[PDB]
């Protein structure tokens, strides 16, 4: 079975260097050029670089030329993408594509098989969340999670007992570079003053566990 | 070259017909491909050479070309065809540009939003930042312009909006507009309000608190 | 399709930078694939292969080699026109 798997994506300081490798299985790199395409979180696909190991050619996008250096290793059947001088606009999911060789049908196939994709994020620092309650006035209440990095954080109400009507909005990157998301749940106003609603957040990278209680 | 794709967001129910138009900047012969990115997964090829059907996808997808204008047409939608469709040209190895991206959404009857306003908690004011939150639950369509008025003066530049995805049972959105003010600026004024202008509302509704 | 190839083949012999040689070969390749769709088909796999060879040289920044490597394309293209007008 033809498949491609990437590795190496992870937290990197801005201006640092990161190496992505596209381990190819089920075919030979000499018979197919390998391309790298990145997708910024929540945006459209964009092209990065390619290498044609049969001929040794190599090109880069106009916005990336001079920083990335893509190389292939036929013996190990992988293609390495070396990333240097990373900036804040290089956070994305890097997919490893495949593409046939002209002439014939395989050239027309375009990127028929794609990799899983590895997430590369440039980070300044990692800190745990600081959750603030949202006081209720059907009454809606929630816990606002602000200034946490990196993704993700899971919000569970009453240790998972409550799961009806609870929304967890996607994390939005603030100006300072740290995400901040809020979660709300609508409950009947009759039972607002009869039971205690407890919101707990888990942040795996920082091992932060905060248990905040919301009150009217 | 540049590749413009329209519409950027369209709604169609199960069994409806969907047409997505992609227009290249210059002539690209017949080098256009259409991808289908489910949320959070790698794109999958659907049409290649702008008219041929890639083997392994259902036959309902079809492509067309009229000079430099291309089209992806779905004969009959199914609940497995609700994702983002991208238009790619591949004229040369180093001239690949993708389209903006068309998202297909479930269509349902208009539902009015219920708007809440949450004053900042006393715990948050200790740090030095105050963030009021305007909340909208179970509304459709997604477009709902929420404007913040402080002392009846419109506020701009200090509001972040985040919209959840379609629900799995009733297919309704939920928007949350957060207005961020420094503690010094929050104390100067006394009345805050967020207005919601939505189709399901005959007139804009403002929920306000004063403190 | 043949008018695009011949008109842009004068641009390559006139351009003096890698920006205009690469751009001309892009239009020349886009027509070569387009003409192929309409032994004759196997006559274009050689031509498109020679456009790739010239475009690869012009991509590396060697404008002088590309204009020298596009001369060999002129003879191959002229043979197709002579062969096609005989068939029609």
């Amino acid at each position: 079975e033809v498949q491609l798997v990437e590795s190496g994506g992870g937290l990197v300081q801005p201006g640092g260097s990161l190496r992505l490798s596209c381990a190819a299985s089920g075919f030979n790199v000499v018979d197919f050029s390998l391309h790298w395409v990145r997708q910024a979180p929540g945006k459209g696909l964009e092209w990065v670089a390619y290498i044609s190991s049969s001929s040794g050619s190599t090109s880069y996008a106009d916005s990336v030329k001079g920083r990335f250096t893509i190389s292939a290793d036929t013996s190990k059947n992988t293609a390495y993408l070396q990333m240097n001088s990373l900036r804040a606009e290089d956070t994305a999911v890097y997919y490893c594509a495949r593409w046939g060789y002209w002439p014939g049908e395989p050239w027309w196939k375009a990127f028929d098989y794609w990799g899983q994709g590895t997430l590369v994020t440039v980070f300044n620092q990692i800190k745990g969340p600081s959750v603030f309650p949202l006081a209720p006035s059907t009454a809606a209440l929630g816990c606002l999670v602000k200034d946490y990095f990196p993704e993700p954080v899971t919000v569970s109400w009453n240790s998972g007992a409550l799961t009806s009507g609870v929304h967890t909005f996607p994390a939005v990157l603030q100006s300072s570079g740290l995400y901040s998301l809020s979660s709300v749940v609508t409950v009947p106003s009759s039972s607002l003053g009869t039971q205690t609603y407890i919101c707990n957040v888990n942040h795996k990278p920082s091992n932060t566990k905060v248990d905040k209680k919301v009150e009217p | 070259i540049q590749m413009t794709q329209s519409p950027s967001s369209l709604s169609a129910s199960v069994g409806d017909r969907v047409t997505i138009t992609c227009r290249a900047s210059q002539s690209v012969s017949s080098a256009v491909a259409w991808y289908q990115q489910k949320p959070g997964k790698a794109p999958k090829l659907l049409i290649y050479s702008a008219s041929s059907l890639y083997s392994g996808v259902p036959s309902r997808f079809s492509g067309s070309r009229s000079g430099t204008d291309f089209t992806l047409t779905i004969s009959s939608l199914q609940p497995e065809d609700f994702a983002t469709y991208y238009c790619q040209q591949y004229l040369y190895y180093s001239l690949v540009t993708f389209g903006q991206g068309t998202k297909v959404e479930i269509k349902r009857t208009v539902a009015a939003p219920s708007v809440f306003i949450f004053p900042p908690s006393d715990e948050q004011l200790k740090s030095g930042t105050a963030s009021v939150v305007c909340l909208l639950n179970n509304f459709y369509p997604r477009e709902a312009k929420v404007q913040w008025k402080v002392d009846n003066a419109l506020q701009s530049g200090n509001s972040q909006e985040s919209v959840t995805e379609q629900d799995s049972k009733d297919s309704t959105y939920s928007l949350s507009s957060t207005l961020t003010l420094s503690k010094a600026d929050y104390e100067k004024h006394k009345v805050y309000a967020c207005e919601v202008t939505h189709q399901g509302l005959s007139s804009p509704v403002t929920k306000s608190f004063n403190r | 399709a043949f008018e695009t190839l011949n008109d842009n083949l004068k641009v390559i012999e006139k351009a003096d930078n890698a920006a205009q040689v690469k751009d001309a070969l892009t239009k020349m390749r886009a027509a070569a694939l387009d003409a192929q769709k309409a032994d004759f088909r196997h006559g274009f796999d050689i031509l498109v292969g020679q456009i790739d060879d010239a475009l690869k040289l012009a991509n590396e920044g060697k404008v002088k080699e590309a204009q020298a490597a596009a001369e060999q394309l002129k003879t191959t293209l002229a043979e197709l026109q002579k062969r096609y007008w005989a068939r029609t």
